[PDB]
């Protein structure tokens, strides 16, 4: 899916771990990852322009609003449905190779995009690189943001 | 214990007709069988008790303790006597106990115990003799230590 | 592939009953285990090595889905009443809360013997389902207590039977949530 | 090679980096006495560590029976020194081992030239070990690392 | 499996190649011994079991002796070693001398004299070597 | 095809024969031929602890309060009632319990025999004083309500028990 290209990276797998086999579950691992990451940007940016209407959600940076919700509850609601879903989502566990489902698919294309094969392959082109910044982006965004007083910019 | 003469002690045959001069002892009958079915067997700790040690006045062995002891081991007994097969499915096979237990170094394990032990007296006969030996010395160290009688 | 459609509809999941839209993504139905030795243990004497063609896992989970339904919607409806005051007659079940209620009549004995008749009625349900694999036509929930008689029009009963079973998980769920939330805080 | 024992478990063949994948028969070889060596002295390890925590001190050392890392100060240095030694012997004694022509990794007891034939029980109880070697290994890196960072010292809420 | 077999697949000979009797974990042990290692002249083999036995004989003696307690202890200690050393090796002599009567294996008159004369040497300078040892610690 | 419970079927071993037979057996416990009980010994016992029980409903009830026999004094429910009638007449009481103890030795004796042959059917001691036998209609009637009956006093005497004895 990746493809090959740009300059840095065309065929990036130095290490070669995809030669040992079983892709597939590297590539659902990667688009999980890229999912999470660009959410997590997003939900970096936003509590700084905007904050929950609840008095507990009010105050208190990103990097301390793990735990002050871990210990309000809603850090442990969001897990008990993430849970949810990653215990319905069995598929993937034992069966990469045998399963004909593509990785990191669910039945949720409103678009329709995915309906034409080639702006398909353009779409998870585009959300495999732009989740690969995001993780990136978010991985510097935290760093930053401990490093320096304020998170907003950083 | 208490110092009545033996005269005065009604007889045991007292002790199971009317309740109350037994409450007067172990104030837990009162509330009668009730409380072992309903599970609250707690309310039985009065003469029930897991004390152990010795009785002061007699020197021997608690008697509420013998009594829990022998309780316990009533009931142990019976679930253990439900362990082998005999009629209904539900049991153990004793042969196929033995022929399952074999490892590597003893080759076929205990495969043919059974049919000695249920072919020939005297193999039954000598395990029988050696409990009962080893039983009978362990008996004669535990009552000096623990004196049972008063 | 139905009600989760990135997932192979279970195999042994048959979209054939009542209520089915394929849902089983943690493979629950998949256990090969018969469920019949759980009542009548083992060889046992009433049994002859039969094949495990009517037990077996979907069976035993669908008695189990009828009987939770039904007692929940049961429960709920009258947990519901009790709480709009419904006390009856007697004396001793007034002035007791709802939350109150089940230890209450605990210690009343009424509840003692309420489970004796549960324990008669649950002991008629397991020789059931022990039939059934003796070679019975027995359905799972099927009590043959039916007033409506509609199995003979053969299509309004599977209406029935669907919607029993929706509502009745409804009726679960919405019971479990009025308890922890009741529990959590006092409402009608 | 996944007909080595150790390979019945969930994962099945775990080598997600390529270490097994195209090493001589030399360096798998190497890599499963360094398994069993780490993973027997770890079984050691959290069975000492259990000991230490629960109490249990031999009577030449009284004083300390209470967190194994603080123990470990009261050894004198020549006590460290003499285990060093028998550790020494024995892998000279293994080294030993190494050199006659039957040699499995880790059959120190030499599995090949005694059992009549082959097994699979034999393979899967070596698996057993392996196993039970593998937790050992994470749960005593665990128990050194949880005792370091929190001082408490397991049995006292870590 | 059956880690029992019989003894160089010989089921007839008195013997079992148990885990304790053929593994290679005692086979390796034996064989490097210097009773029975390879390329070890009867002299070297002897010195190698006298240096192992006197240095280990010292300390019973040091420690249990009727003289334990007094300043001297360790100097008895040492001659009683050394006495039983000697005796040890009047012992050997006379072995040698009835068994192998009508350089080699072990197993004959020059062989056993040397190994003999190597146990002696080797025996002094364990006790001696245990006694420097002591001295001071 | 049981008419009591129509999900599960009939036994094969209840015909219908015995009185008050609706082929209310789940568990099949008529089935046994272990242990010697084999549904003779189950009838017997159930006319047996049927009878018991409605002498027992009838005793309980106590309407004329004369204890019975003259000159047995005062009411009480059951334990109490049951002390004070042996304090008073210990004679009597153990009377009764030894014409009992004569009538359940023949009785056992009976069983045995009947067991062994068909001549002695269950619940039958040729008590009958009408001594009908010849035509069956009525002696199934007279049988099956006499268990029907009973079957009531057991319920009966089981609400009598249940007060005062819970928490
Ligand atoms: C992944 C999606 C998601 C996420 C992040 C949340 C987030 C939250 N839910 Mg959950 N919820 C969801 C989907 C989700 N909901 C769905 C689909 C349902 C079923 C309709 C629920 C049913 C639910 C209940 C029943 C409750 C929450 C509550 C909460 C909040 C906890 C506040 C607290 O600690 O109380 C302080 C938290 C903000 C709790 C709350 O207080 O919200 C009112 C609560 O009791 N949720
Ligand atoms: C085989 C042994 C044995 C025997 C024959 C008896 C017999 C008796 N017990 Mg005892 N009992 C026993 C073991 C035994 N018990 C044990 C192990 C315990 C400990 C839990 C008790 C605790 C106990 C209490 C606390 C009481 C009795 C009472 C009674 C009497 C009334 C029985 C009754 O109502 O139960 C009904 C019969 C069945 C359920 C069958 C009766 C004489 C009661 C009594 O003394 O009143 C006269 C009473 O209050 N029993
Ligand atoms: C739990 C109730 C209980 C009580 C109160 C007693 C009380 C007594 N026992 Mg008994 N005993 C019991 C249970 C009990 N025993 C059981 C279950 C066993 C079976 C092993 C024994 C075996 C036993 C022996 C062999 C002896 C006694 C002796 C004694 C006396 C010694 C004094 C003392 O303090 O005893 C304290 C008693 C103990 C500390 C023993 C406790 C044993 C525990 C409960 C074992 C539990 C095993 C467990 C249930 C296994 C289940 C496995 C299964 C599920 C597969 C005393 C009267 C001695 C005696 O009377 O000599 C004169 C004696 O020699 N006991
Ligand atoms: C199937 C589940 C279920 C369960 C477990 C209970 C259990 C209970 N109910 Mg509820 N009830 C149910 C269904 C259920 N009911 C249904 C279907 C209705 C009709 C809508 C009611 C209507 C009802 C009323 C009106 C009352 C109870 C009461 C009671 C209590 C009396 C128990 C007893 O034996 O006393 C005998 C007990 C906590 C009584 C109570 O004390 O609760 C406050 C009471 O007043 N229940
Ligand atoms: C509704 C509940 C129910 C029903 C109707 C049955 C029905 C039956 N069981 Mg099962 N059983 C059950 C629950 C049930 N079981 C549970 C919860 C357990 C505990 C795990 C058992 C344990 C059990 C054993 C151990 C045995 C039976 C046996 C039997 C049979 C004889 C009647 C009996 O003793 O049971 C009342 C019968 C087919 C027996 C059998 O199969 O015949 C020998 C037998 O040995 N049952
Ligand atoms: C939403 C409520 C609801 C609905 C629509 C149904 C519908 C049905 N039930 Mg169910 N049932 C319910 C609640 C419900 N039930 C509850 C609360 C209980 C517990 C008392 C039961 C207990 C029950 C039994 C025991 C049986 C049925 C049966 C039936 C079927 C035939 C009877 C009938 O009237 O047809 C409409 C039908 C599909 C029977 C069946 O499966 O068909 C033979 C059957 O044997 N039901
Ligand atoms: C059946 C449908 C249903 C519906 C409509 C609601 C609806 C609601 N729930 Mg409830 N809830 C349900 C099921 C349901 N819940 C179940 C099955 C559970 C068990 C996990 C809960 C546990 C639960 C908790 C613990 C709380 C709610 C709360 C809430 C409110 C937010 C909202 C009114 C919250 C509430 O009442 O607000 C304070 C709250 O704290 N729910
Ligand atoms: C990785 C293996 C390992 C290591 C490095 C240590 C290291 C240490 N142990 Mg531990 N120990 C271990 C395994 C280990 N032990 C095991 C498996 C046991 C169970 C028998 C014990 C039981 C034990 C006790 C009871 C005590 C120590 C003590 C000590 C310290 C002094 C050495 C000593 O007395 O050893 C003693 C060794 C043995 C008694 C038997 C070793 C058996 C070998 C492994 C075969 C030292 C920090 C002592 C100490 O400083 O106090 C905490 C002490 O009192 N250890
Ligand atoms: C209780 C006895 C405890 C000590 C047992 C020793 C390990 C015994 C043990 O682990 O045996 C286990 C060993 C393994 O047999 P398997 O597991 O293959 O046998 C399976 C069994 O179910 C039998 O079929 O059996 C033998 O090799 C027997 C001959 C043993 C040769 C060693 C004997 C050493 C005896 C002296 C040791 C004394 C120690 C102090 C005693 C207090
Ligand atoms: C570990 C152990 C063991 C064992 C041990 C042992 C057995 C030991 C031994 C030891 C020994 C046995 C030692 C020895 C040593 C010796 C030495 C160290 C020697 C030296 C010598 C010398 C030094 C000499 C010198 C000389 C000479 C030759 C002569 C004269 C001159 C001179 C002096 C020069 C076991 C496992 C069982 C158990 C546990 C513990």
């Amino acid at each position: 899916g990746a493809d090959g290209p740009e300059p840095t990276t065309k065929n990036f797998d130095p290490l070669g771990l995809a030669e040992k086999g079983d892709v597939l579950f590297y590539r659902e691992a990667e688009l999980k990852h890229c999912r999470l990451a660009m959410l997590a940007v997003v939900g970096m940016v936003v509590p700084n322009f905007v904050r929950l209407p609840g008095d507990i959600y009010q105050g208190v940076s990103v990097v301390e609003a793990h735990n002050a919700m871990v210990e309000k509850g809603p850090m442990v609601q969001l897990l008990f449905w993430l849970s949810l879903f990653e215990i319905i989502t069995a598929p993937l566990t034992w069966n990469m190779q045998a399963k004909d489902r593509e990785p990191g698919d669910f039945s949720l294309d409103p678009l329709g995009f995915c309906k034409d094969p080639e702006k398909k392959k353009r779409y998870q082109l585009s959300e495999l690189k732009n989740g690969r910044l995001a993780m990136l982006a978010f991985s510097g965004m935290i760093t930053q943001a401990v490093l320096t007083g304020h998170g907003f910019p950083y | 214990d208490a110092g009545v003469a033996p005269q005065e002690i009604p007889l045991p045959h007292e002790f199971l007709v009317n309740r109350d001069l037994i409450a007067q002892l172990y104030p837990s009958f009162s509330k009668g069988l009730v409380p072992f079915f309903s599970g609250n067997w707690s309310e039985y700790s009065d003469f029930l008790t897991f004390k152990g040690g010795v009785n002061p006045v007699t020197g021997g062995l608690w008697l509420t303790d013998t009594a829990h002891h022998h309780l316990a081991l009533a009931v142990l007994f019976i679930f253990a006597g439900h362990m082998y097969r005999t009629n209904w499915g539900i049991g153990h096979s004793m042969k196929e106990m033995l022929e399952a237990h074999k490892g590597p170094f003893t080759g076929e394990g205990h495969a043919g115990l059974y049919e000695i032990l249920t072919t020939s007296w005297h193999a039954q006969l000598a395990i029988n003799l050696a409990m009962i030996g080893s039983l009978s010395i362990i008996v004669a160290h535990h009552m000096y230590a623990m004196p049972p009688y008063p | 592939s139905k009600s989760i459609p990135f997932a192979p509809q279970p195999a042994a999941l048959d979209g054939s009953l009542p209520g089915d839209v394929g849902f089983d993504p943690l493979g629950l139905t998949s256990i090969d285990f018969d469920w019949a030795k759980w009542i009548v243990p083992a060889r046992a004497s009433m049994r002859k090595g039969d094949e495990p063609v009517v037990v077996d896992t979907l069976y035993w989970m669908r008695e189990a889905e009828l009987k939770h339904c039904r007692v929940a919607m049961l429960a709920v409806v009258g947990w519901l009443a009790v709480d709009m005051g419904l006390r009856l007659p007697g004396t001793k079940y007034m002035g007791l809360s709802a939350i109150s209620a089940h230890d209450a009549m605990v210690s009343g004995g009424n509840m003692v013997v309420m489970l004796h008749f549960a324990l008669l009625l649950e002991l008629i349900n397991g020789a059931a389902i022990f039939a059934a694999a003796q070679g019975s036509g027995r359905k799972p929930g099927d009590f043959c207590l039916d007033p409506l008689g509609l199995a003979k029009d053969s299509a309004k009963s599977a209406r029935y039977q669907l919607s029993e079973v929706k509502n009745g998980r409804l009726a679960m769920l919405a019971f479990s949530g009025i308890a922890t939330q009741a529990v959590l805080t006092g409402h009608s | 090679v996944k007909e080595m024992p150790g390979v019945s478990a969930p994962l099945g063949f775990f080598d997600p980096l390529g270490f097994a994948s195209k090493a001589s028969p030399e360096t798998i070889t190497k890599y499963r006495e360094s398994e069993l060596r780490h993973g027997r002295t770890a079984m050691l390890a959290v069975l000492g560590w259990a000991f230490t925590e629960a109490g249990c001190h031999l009577p030449v050392f009284p004083n300390a029976g209470t967190n194994p890392l603080a123990a470990a100060g009261q050894v004198p240095f020549w006590g460290w020194a003499q285990i060093f030694a028998f550790c020494g012997v024995i892998e000279f004694v293994q080294a030993k081992i190494r050199e006659r022509p039957g040699f499995q990794a880790g059959d120190y007891i030499g599995s090949g030239d005694l059992m009549d034939e082959g097994d699979d029980q034999w393979k899967s109880f070596q698996t057993k070990e392996l196993n039970n070697g593998r937790l050992a290994m994470l749960a005593s890196i665990g128990l050194i690392g949880q005792t370091a960072i929190f001082g408490q010292n397991i049995l006292e809420q870590s | 499996a059956n880690f029992i077999k019989p003894y160089n697949n010989d089921p007839f000979v008195g013997h079992l190649s148990t885990p304790v009797t053929t593994s290679a974990a005692t086979k390796a042990f034996l064989g490097n011994l210097p009773a029975y290692r390879a390329g070890l002249s009867p002299l070297l083999r002897g010195l190698e079991v006298g240096m192992a036995h006197g240095y280990l004989l010292v300390g019973p003696f040091d420690k249990l002796g009727p003289l334990r307690n007094s300043e001297i202890a360790l100097l008895s200690g040492f001659l009683s070693a050394v006495g039983l050393i000697t005796i040890l090796t009047l012992c050997l002599t006379i072995y040698g001398k009835v068994s192998f009567q009508e350089n080699k294996d072990l197993l004959t008159e020059d062989g056993w004299s040397q190994f003999t004369s190597g146990f002696l040497v080797g025996a002094f300078g364990g006790a001696g070597f245990a006694y420097l040892t002591l001295l001071n610690l | 095809a049981s008419k009591s419970l129509p999900f599960l079927p009939k036994p094969e071993k209840l015909d219908g024969s015995l009185p008050g037979d609706v082929g209310f057996d789940p568990l099949n416990l008529s089935a046994t031929d272990e242990l010697g009980l084999d549904l003779y010994w189950f009838r017997e016992a159930e006319v047996k602890h049927g009878r018991i029980a409605m002498l027992a409903v009838a005793g309980v009830l106590f309407c004329d309060q004369i204890g019975s026999l003259p000159g047995f004094p005062s009411g009480k429910d059951q334990m109490d009632l049951f002390w004070q009638v042996f304090a008073e007449k210990p004679n009597v009481v153990g009377a009764g319990v030894v014409a009992v103890s004569i009538l359940e030795f023949i009785s056992g004796i009976a069983i045995t025999a009947g067991r062994k042959d068909g001549s002695r059917e269950a619940g039958d001691f040729n008590l009958d004083p009408f001594n009908v036998r010849a035509d069956p209609a009525k002696k199934a009637t007279a049988q099956l309500q006499e268990i029907k009956n009973g079957r009531l006093a057991m319920l009966a005497s089981m609400g009598m028990i249940a007060q005062g004895m819970t928490t």
